[PDB]
């Protein structure tokens, strides 16, 4: 579950932080929220090596650019480099991406599917937990958002999707750009699913596991 | 001696290829001249037609590349126009693949490394012309950008090429030590043309009809080059003060 | 001098040795004679030998039913060009189900003739064609020289002591041109053309080489006992 | 065309000798001497820094000695840019044949490969040759402890002590005079130094000014350790052997 | 005609106090045939760890793969590699064979020689990086894994507690699975030590 | 292309190899030897798809027979099984991979060891006491298992083969036509005449 | 459903805002009229990626048209994106409407359906899957009609196929192409659909 | 020196010599006019009777370029064949992608950058044409003159190759003394007269007469030559003039 | 047409010196003063911003660049040849280092690569070699603060200080005399000044002198919070300001 959400000074992306290889979580954890740029953050779903891969080939290519022209990155050329990328694969780089961040031009929000395609919206959702996280922007963004009530609706989006995706869960990330300000990114801002004290210790009694063979390792020159 | 006939170092370390081409670059016998307003860039050169049987519109070394970037070539046509081609192509080239209109200065720098690779691979020429660029860049404003030769290229407060190009320079150099600011305050680019026009007149001693010049004038979002009536309304102007 | 050493280096004067020499193997060659009617198009060849124990060099080679040269200078040229025509006269029957024009056919070597005059590493080729037919315009003559220019002619002569034969051509220019219908006397005026040309040598029946197209006749070579009524 | 430019790098004198292998040999003889002496339980590498300045990082530097892989180091003479481009074509032609055979690449073999790189460079692609000869000291389990030299016509032969670079002449003669086949590690360090004291065309031969490289048997029981001398290192034995 | 699970075999790794473990099995069959019992997945590049498992043909490659890229790095770098840095290595090798992969599970394991800090991470075929404090599972016994490691598993164990945790984790897991068992190899890592011990487990 | 076995004994290893080649219903040939002496004391044992198997053994055969010549050496079996298993790796992600499973039975020199190298068409390489390819080790290995000692000798490894061959005769649907056999050990290759 | 109809005064081009992967809205405030010059327009129907990638390509060619030879025809501007949706058409899914103004030849339509075809017409509308509809009432459609009779003709049309067609909805978009310069209407669904 | 040995290379002046000996081939050509008019462009060249042998009018040296474009050349014939066929390809590809037929100033500049590019590289020679070219277009009437340094200008009259001076003062007059406009059919019968007048720097060998025109009201905005009657009327023009 | 020049354009002569090495040298040689400094907690580099013409705006000419946040690069001799061996520094840094370990290169290794850049220009086809030398300082947390010399023949040397260029023998001199193991970083910005004022003619002020370090990480230029690891980048370019308040205490 990734939204992004617009408000007066700036934009905010969220992530939930589930990883599943079919009905198993492979990471209770996974980190969502990728930085193209210091100030162009993108939230990526779909297969986890083609969103990171994506998101440092361009943030790399973005980062050269910079230094070449002396200006810092523009959202439009991460978007327009990303959708091309994308486009050329045919879809079968699987990367479903929420590009937003403050450049010189303003505060930008896009989404960006698998096969190149791209939307401009104040409020945007991805993933299995997109129709969970949309029922919840549909029923509670206004124009004329405060970064508080952006932050709150963006948080309150994925939670929608924790609770009622079965391929979302865990805690709740979010990266806040604001225009004239440092982004700021809050990994782990709620942790709602902190697992319980087990009822017993299972630490075995020492010489519990039968040994065949010990030897020394050397790990040194 | 075939270290003066393809860019490699000369003993004293020197690419007389490069330097050649340089002179090549006042065969024209024209002077260009670049001021930055406040809100608009005006670059004037001057305009000869030695024959009559010449359809005079077509006669040109002012270049739209982009819709926002002009150029100026001092140098022969030919290589004027490969420049001018080939800055079109990046100009656009840029804009698919990066979403946003290429910056006069990032241009510059690009041009400027296109005529380095000439300086260093034999089987490529130098081109013989200097390019001007302007515009007023949505980041850093009215800009000024040239490139020779060499590839070298930096930023202008106001600029001068050709013959008496010297002379232009110290014209420019006075007034902008009496002003004390690093453009022409002024807050039309009507007002900022008649005074590159008066200050070319007082530099190279000349008087010139609608016909003798040439004006390009970059604006926010767009640049253009004035036609002859554009520029005789403009000398109309001068003449009255 | 110093501006010869390659095609791709003009002279002061604004000439090309490399082509002007390319240009001096041709009037090394062995003369050959071109001419037409309106109906017919005759070419007639002076065949070189090395020595008595020799073969005379076959000057006249065929590119189609409708079409052939005569060659003075590098042979191994002319047989780069001819089959360059042959595949080209080949492409327009193929491709389009048309006879290859005798004019296209000219443009086509001129065509290839220039690029190896602009190009460094490359040489220009070292011979000289007569190129006749009879096309939907009637029966045609060409002269290609290897710097390109193509030129269509009533008659003309190329190799060693030419201005012979192209001088008595100019003259007898009214006679010949009206030779219609009639191979063999248009043949007589090729071959006392080509004696304009003669010193010492004369005609015999395995020098002299005959080659005629025209409006119900195949391009064909004459050689050998074929060739002996025109003596 | 491009023909008036062509200075035809790989070409034969009339005396059927190679014009660029010939110069750049020129070029090498100018470079800091590198000596090599092989001993019945290890190599020595001794190395003559070029005319060194007193604000040089000593400590953080390598000028003539590189490490091709645990077994095998070369000394360096000529140009140092050519010599790093041929090192990590060495050091790469290596692991491909451990990576093939499950085997560290025996000397020889790696030798005759960077050998055949620089004999290609003048026979054909019209390019210079490489400005450097190598001094290869390696250990493999076939031949033990083996010394190699190669040079800018690709050229390679075995030796008991050898050098390369300035003052060859005058060095070989010093080696052959006091060089034996039973000569021990120690001794052969002492060897190098004593040679390159005598060779140098500096005033005095200081730690400074020298790179030094042993490969014993000095570990625990049948393994290999290659000892890329510290400046202090050198500092100590030069004092032990008595040169300052 | 399933590459991951022709061959079988599992591979765990755990963190402890000032310390880490990695185990496997040393099963390599042919589907249903055993073949081999001494198939060890568990490789070290100085002292980082690299546990493999998958398709075998892949698993010896990117071994022989690893050694070539780290022993490059060491000449070059005038250092062994780090754990955090060997991670990146391993994603981008994979990742560079997107489209045909390497049908296999890496793992990482090895404590940063600077900071003393325990690492671990885990892999997908094309190199997707799962970094985890508590443990990683690879393989085709991976659910059982995953079952043993999250009910067994308390953080900063001591090496000799850290060893019977993992230890258990696997053998019980194997069990559980046809294609995983055969004998059990358990590396203890600690900052300047490393003891291997070969496990007593049933032959079935 | 069916029944190839090996085992490691004390001195030497032994290969057992399938004399019978089959196309379609017919058996062409009773007397083929499914082998190729890649070196003096360096033996493979190859079956898999017609054509692919001998191409396969004698491209092996002439890039070790090249090595001897170019280095006078001979190289190490765990060199040689190395180099045959890197060979069949990059085959199978090939355009028209090599289809073909060897066994490497080979005496080091050096170590004055006998080792017997398994490989599949995948390039998965294993060094084993006893090893077969196909249909072969379902029978052999559980024999094996019992029987096999580390410390035998090479009349006793023979014995313990005709064990194996008895078991394939009686229970293998298919006629594989008896075995060759060829023993490496010190002093190189040798084939027994009568089995 | 997108339409482009010329009148007295230039071109309108007209088009819906939904977007949808299955029954799921994707986009309900889609923007499907799309610049590839200052008044060269294009309605987008068929896949979004292919669409975008094709109109930013012709937008491209245009900008580069402009430099070296000055503002171009709309019918070149139909030439180039037939040309992409022609040579292409094995791999794309795109049915476009390029509507254009010049002053010489005023308001101009062309379409390019999935063949990668080019026509030329008055006025023309594609609804549902880029299908192209012949007539659409061609007695409610005149030459030379007013700015307000083409709003009002093109918002009844498009309305009724939001009404009959669940891949329509949303807000109704128009773009007004004349000499006076670029206008953007938008009409929100309480006003159209009482029609 | 030996700066002017190698094509590509700046002389101490900033010269191309190579290209500057290319020009001198151009002026050994025989005369090619271009006149622009009310509506569109004449074309005319002088070829030379080197012998009775040579067929009239069946050696054309006007060429077309798509079906708008008058193309003529002096100086090496075949170099200006290889550039009208370059010509042909530039055009195709342009009416290919964008649909119109190529416009003039956009084909001038096709045949500029290709011509320039023959001055970049010592591999290759400068063409040894200088060619008047023109049509009408979309925007009207343009007669271009490029020459083998690349470069080239629009003209209200142009001329190049021996009597290049004389066609010059000619034009010159045309333009004084007809400042409002000349018709097509005028500008024929000035073609005829001024080629005639520069045969003159060319009189050892007689010559023989060819025309062509693009006018959009007199061949509709397409090139054709002028044959038969007008053809007549133009020489019987000339001949009248130059008595 | 094509590049038919494929042999290369610099060869031995019978001395055995690489003419266009030593040429390209001598155009260092002419080029503009610039030096180095090596501190226990930093490095300075440090130029000249010799200006064309006064109308020139010497702010957009940048002598002094980021390869790496923790890598910076000045030079002597041909600006142009600098300005694109900074372009493919700074991609080479990414493509050959960066995108496979996650992290950017170590000084000595970009050092490597740049040096194999000028190698190439000396040995490749239709080729000359670049006219410049560069200064490179950088930090990485396992070699920590280092600077290098680059040459046009691909060579490369660590200095503790040394300067290139135009008045580079009197420079290094000056250095010799200043510099000591136990400089803090103010003391080697102090002492670079000093250095610099001799080489100057002219003006000497914040706007005609170029000076950069590699020293503390700078979290207020990151540009972003929230990863406790990525503490921001050691290279600082001096401002105008900064450097006329270090004038006034010379
Ligand atoms: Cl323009
Ligand atoms: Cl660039
Ligand atoms: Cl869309
Ligand atoms: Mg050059
Ligand atoms: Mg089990």
């Amino acid at each position: 579950t990734i939204v992004g959400v617009k408000f007066n000074n700036g934009v905010v992306i969220a992530a939930d932080t589930r990883s599943t290889q079919g009905p198993i979580v492979a990471d209770k954890n996974c980190a969502k929220l990728h930085r193209i740029s210091p100030k162009i953050w993108c939230a990526g779903a779909g297969t986890a090596a083609d969103t990171e891969a994506v998101t440092q080939l361009i943030g790399s290519n973005i980062e050269l650019h910079s230094l070449y022209t002396s200006r810092e990155p523009r959202v439009v050329s991460a978007l327009q480099m990303l959708k091309q990328h994308l486009f050329k694969y045919q879809g079968h780089i699987g990367a479903y991406l929420i590009v937003a961040g403050v450049d010189p031009t303003g505060s930008h929000l896009f989404s960006i599917h698998a096969h190149g395609s791209t939307d401009v919206g104040y409020y945007l959702s991805l993933g299995s937990g997109s129709l969970a996280a949309m029922a919840v922007l549909e029923s509670h963004w206004k124009q004329d958002l405060t970064k508080e009530e952006a932050i709150k609706l963006a948080s309150d989006a994925i939670q929608a999707g924790i609770w009622n995706d079965l391929g979302s869960g865990s805690n709740v990330d979010v990266c806040v750009m604001e225009i004239g300000k440092d982004a700021e990114y809050l990994r782990n801002y709620l942790t709602p699913n902190v697992r319980e004290e087990k009822q017993k210790s299972y630490k075995f009694p020492r010489g519990t596991t039968a040994v065949l063979k010990e030897s020394i390792v050397n790990i040194c020159d | 001696g075939y270290d003066r006939h393809i860019t490699i170092f000369s003993p004293e370390g020197r690419l007389y290829q490069v330097e050649y081409a340089f002179k090549a670059t006042n065969q024209t016998n024209i002077n260009s001249l670049a001021v930055r307003g406040k809100d608009c860039t005006v670059v004037i050169s001057q305009k000869k037609v030695p024959d009559k049987l010449l359809d005079p519109t077509t006669v040109s070394y002012i270049f739209c590349i982009s819709r926002t970037i002009g150029m100026v070539v001092n140098g022969p046509i030919p290589d004027a126009r490969n420049a001018a081609l080939r800055a079109k192509a990046e100009a656009a080239e840029f804009r698919y693949k990066y979403g946003y209109d290429m910056p006069c200065d990032v241009l510059a720098k690009r041009m400027a490394n296109l005529s380095q690779i000439y300086t260093q691979r034999a089987y490529m020429r130098p081109l013989g012309v200097i390019l001007t660029f302007v515009s007023v860049d949505e980041e850093l404003g009215p800009s000024i950008y040239k490139t020779d030769p060499a590839g070298y290229y930096v930023g202008y407060k106001a600029t001068a090429t050709g013959p008496k190009q010297q002379e232009i320079t110290t014209n420019l150099e006075n007034h902008f030590k009496k002003s004390k600011i690093d453009h022409i305050n002024e807050e039309s680019w009507e007002k900022v043309v008649e005074f590159a026009i008066t200050h070319m007149i007082d530099a190279l001693g000349t008087e010139f009809s609608k016909n003798d010049l040439e004006v390009g004038v970059a604006t926010k979002d767009k640049f253009f080059t004035l036609s002859a009536e554009n520029i005789e309304e403009r000398l109309v102007a001068i003449a009255e003060q | 001098n110093n501006y010869d050493g390659d095609t791709v280096t003009f002279s002061p004067t604004g000439r090309l040795f490399q082509v002007e020499y390319a240009l001096e193997a041709i009037k090394q060659g062995s003369v050959t004679v071109g001419l037409r009617s309106n109906t017919h198009a005759v070419l007639v060849a002076l065949k070189r030998n090395a020595d008595e124990l020799s073969s005379y060099q076959k000057k006249i080679i065929k590119c189609d039913e409708h079409m052939g040269l005569s060659l003075a200078g590098l042979a191994p040229d002319a047989r780069v060009l001819s089959n360059y025509l042959r595949q080209q006269c080949n492409y327009s029957s193929l491709v389009f189900n048309r006879k290859l024009a005798v004019e296209r056919a000219g443009h086509l070597l001129c065509d290839k003739a220039q690029k190896n005059t602009q190009s460094y590493g490359g040489r220009p080729y070292g011979v000289g064609l007569l190129i006749i037919g009879y096309d939907k315009s009637g029966a045609h003559l060409l002269e290609f020289q290897p710097s390109g220019n193509v030129t269509e002619l009533y008659g003309t002569a190329i190799g060693a002591r030419s201005q012979g034969a192209k001088t008595y051509l100019e003259r007898t220019l009214d006679t010949f041109i009206k030779i219609d219908g009639n191979p063999d006397e248009l043949i007589k005026a090729g071959v006392e053309a080509i004696s304009q040309s003669l010193r010492d040598e004369s005609l015999t029946v395995d020098n002299l080489s005959i080659a005629i197209v025209g409006k119900d006749t195949p391009f064909t070579i004459y050689d050998g006992e074929a060739v002996a009524k025109y003596i | 065309g491009s023909r008036r430019y062509d200075s035809r790098t790989t070409i034969f004198s009339p005396e059927g000798r190679l014009y660029q292998v010939e110069y750049a040999l020129e070029s090498i003889s100018h470079a800091g001497t590198a000596i090599g002496i092989m001993a019945s339980d290890g190599i020595v590498l001794a190395a003559e820094r070029k005319v060194t300045s007193t604000l040089l990082e000593q400590d953080t530097s390598t000028e003539k000695l590189y490490k091709l892989n645990d077994k095998i180091a070369v000394a360096v003479a000529g140009l140092t840019a050519d010599a790093e481009i041929l090192i990590n074509t060495a050091r790469i032609h290596a692991q491909n044949y451990l990576k093939t055979y499950n085997e560290d690449i025996p000397v020889e073999i790696l030798v005759r490969r960077l050998s055949d790189i620089k004999q290609g460079y003048t026979q054909h692609g019209g390019l210079r040759p490489f400005g450097v000869s190598f001094i290869y000291a390696g250990y493999d389990d076939r031949y033990g402890y083996q010394l190699y030299t190669s040079n800018p016509s690709g050229n390679y032969t075995g030796w008991k002590a050898i050098s390369v670079g300035a003052n060859t002449s005058a060095a070989q003669t010093l080696l052959q005079m006091d060089y034996k086949d039973d000569m021990k590690v120690d001794d052969a360090i002492e060897l190098a130094l004593k040679t390159l004291s005598k060779t140098t065309d500096s005033s005095a031969l200081t730690y400074d000014r020298l790179e030094f490289a042993t490969i014993r048997k000095g570990a625990n029981d049948g393994e290999v350790y290659q000892k890329i001398f510290k400046p202090q290192e050198i500092k100590d034995i030069l004092v032990k052997t008595g040169i300052t | 005609s399933d590459p991951s699970s022709i061959n079988g075999g599992i591979v765990v790794a755990m963190t402890g106090k000032d310390c880490v473990a990695i185990a496997c099995d040393l099963r390599l069959g042919s589907q249903s045939l055993g073949v081999s019992n001494k198939f060890e997945k568990i490789f070290h590049y100085g002292h980082v760890f690299l546990g493999i498992t998958g398709l075998a043909t892949d698993v010896t490659t990117l071994n022989e793969m690893f050694r070539y890229k780290t022993n490059l790095y060491k000449l070059k770098e005038e250092r062994a590699i780090e754990p955090e840095t060997f991670t990146q290595l391993v994603s981008s090798s994979l990742y560079e064979r997107r489209f045909g992969p390497y049908f296999v599970g890496p793992v990482v394991a090895g404590i940063n020689s600077k900071s003393g800090k325990p690492f671990i991470a885990g892999f997908d075929l094309i190199g997707c990086i799962d970094e985890a404090k508590d443990f990683i599972v690879s393989g085709t016994a991976s659910d059982q894994l995953f079952g043993m490691c999250e009910s067994l598993y308390e953080p900063n164990l001591e090496p000799e507690d850290l060893f019977e945790t993992i230890s258990q984790a696997l053998l019980n897991a194997a069990d559980r699975d046809a294609l995983s068992g055969w004998g059990a190899v358990v590396y203890i890592i600690k900052k300047d030590e490393v003891v291997k011990r070969y496990l007593k487990m049933r032959q079935d | 292309m069916d029944i190839i076995l090996g085992i490691r004994v004390q001195d030497s290893v032994i290969l057992a190899s399938s004399k019978a080649v089959t196309r379609g219903i017919s058996v062409l040939k009773d007397s083929d030897d499914k082998t190729r002496q890649l070196s003096p004391h360096t033996l493979m044992s190859f079956a898999g798809e017609a054509g692919d198997t001998v191409q396969f053994a004698e491209y092996i055969q002439a890039n070790i027979q090249l090595y001897s010549i170019r280095e006078d050496y001979e190289l190490s079996p765990q060199a040689v099984s190395s180099f045959v298993r890197q060979e069949l790796a990059k085959s199978i992600r090939s355009r028209r991979p090599y289809q073909v499973n060897v066994l490497i039975g080979g005496y080091d020199k050096k170590k004055n060891k006998p080792e017997l190298y398994q490989i599949d068409y995948l390039g998965t390489k294993v060094e084993l006491p006893y090893g077969a390819h196909g249909y072969s080790g379902f029978y052999t290995f559980s024999l094996l298992d019992h029987h096999y000692r580390p410390d035998m000798t090479t009349e006793e490894g023979l014995d313990l083969l005709k064990l194996c061959v008895q078991e394939l005769e009686k229970r293998m649907p298919m006629d594989f036509k008896g075995v060759i056999v060829k023993i490496v050990d010190k002093d190189g290759i040798r084939q027994v005449d009568d089995f | 459903s997108i339409m482009a109809v010329t009148f007295k005064d230039g071109v309108i081009l007209g088009a819906d805002s939904r977007t949808t992967t299955g029954a799921y809205i994707a986009n309900r405030v889609t923007d499907k009229l799309t610049r590839v010059h200052d008044k060269i327009w294009c309605c987008r129907s068929g896949s979004a990626a292919d669409t975008q990638a094709i109109a930013d390509i012709v937008q491209y060619h245009l900008e580069l048209y402009t430099s070296q030879y000055g503002t171009p025809s709309t019918e070149t501007a139909a030439s180039v994106f037939k040309e992409l949706c022609y040579e292409n058409k094995d791999n794309l899914t795109a049915g476009i409407i390029v509507a254009g103004y010049d002053d010489k030849n005023k308001g101009e339509v062309y379409t390019i359906p999935l063949g990668g075809s080019v026509h030329k017409l008055p006025y023309a509308i594609a609804v549902s899957g880029s299908t192209f509809i012949y007539g659409y009432c061609d007695k409610n459609f005149r030459e030379n009609m007013s700015k307000e009779e083409t709003v009002d003709f093109i918002k009844h049309s498009l309305s009724q196929a939001i009404k009959w067609d669940g891949s329509s909805g949303g807000v109704i978009r128009m773009v007004v192409l004349t000499a006076a310069g670029v206008e953007r209407l938008i009409f929100y669904p309480d006003e159209y659909e009482q029609l | 020196t030996g700066y002017d040995l190698s094509n590509s290379v700046f002389s101490p002046d900033g010269r191309n010599f190579q290209v500057e000996y290319a020009v001198k081939a151009v002026e050994n050509g025989t005369t090619s006019i271009g006149i622009k008019c009310n509506d569109g462009v004449v074309f005319a060249v002088e070829k030379l009777i080197t012998s009775k042998l040579l067929v009239p009018q069946k050696n054309v040296k006007i060429q077309v370029v798509d079906r708008h474009i008058g193309c003529v050349y002096s100086g090496l014939i075949p170099d200006g064949r290889h550039l009208v066929n370059r010509g042909r390809e530039e055009a195709a590809s342009f009416k290919k992608l964008y649909k119109t037929p190529i416009p003039i100033p956009a084909f001038a500049d096709r045949l500029g950058q290709y011509v320039q590019a023959h001055t970049l590289y010592n591999s290759v020679r400068p063409f040894g044409v200088s060619t008047i070219f023109g049509g009408v277009d979309k925007n009207g009437a343009h007669l271009y003159m490029l020459e083998p340094s690349g470069s080239y200008w629009g003209y209200k009259g142009a001329a190049t190759g021996k009597g290049r001076q004389s066609a010059k003062a000619e034009l010159e007059k045309l333009v004084d003394h007809h400042p409002e406009g000349l018709s097509a059919r005028e500008a024929v019968k000035q073609a005829a007269k001024i080629i005639y007048l520069a045969h003159e720097d060319n009189k050892e060998k007689d010559f023989e007469l060819e025309i062509s025109w693009c006018s959009l009201s007199e061949t509709n905005g397409l090139h054709k030559f002028v044959k038969g009657d007008l053809l007549q009327e133009a020489i019987d023009f000339a001949q009248k003039e130059i008595n | 047409m094509t590049d038919r020049y494929s042999f290369s354009l610099t060869t031995f002569s019978p001395s055995g010196k690489l003419g266009q090495i030593d040429y390209a040298l001598t155009a260092v040689k002419q080029g503009v003063t610039s030096l180095g400094i090596k501190a226990t907690n930093g490095v300075v580099i440090a130029t000249e911003k010799k200006s064309s013409s006064p109308l020139a705006m010497s702010e957009t000419l940048s002598k002094v660049s980021l390869l790496t946040p923790d890598i910076g690069a000045v030079y002597s001799g041909m600006g142009p040849d600098y300005r694109v061996l900074v372009d493919k520094s700074r991609k080479v840094a990414h493509t050959s280092y960066k995108r496979i370990y996650g992290e950017y290169p170590p000084t000595k290794l970009l050092v490597s690569e740049v040096a194999k850049i000028m190698q190439e220009a000396t040995q490749s086809g239709g080729v000359r070699p670049f006219g410049v030398s560069l200064l490179i300082a950088g930090h990485d947390e396992f070699n920590g603060f280092s600077l290098y010399q680059v040459d046009p023949s691909g060579s490369y040397f660590p200095w503790k200080a040394t300067a290139i260029g135009k008045g580079s023998v009197a420079a290094k001199t000056f250095l010799e005399k200043r510099w000591n193991d136990e400089l803090e970083l103010e003391d080697a910005i102090h002492i670079a000044l000093l250095t610099l004022k001799e080489s100057v003619e002219g003006e000497f002020n914040g706007d005609t002198i170029e000076l950069a370090i590699i020293g503390d990480e700078n979290p207020d230029l990151l540009g972003y919070t929230g990863i406790p690891t990525d503490k921001g980048p050691r290279f600082r370019k001096l401002t105008s300001q900064e450097i006329n308040d270090r004038l006034e205490a010379l």
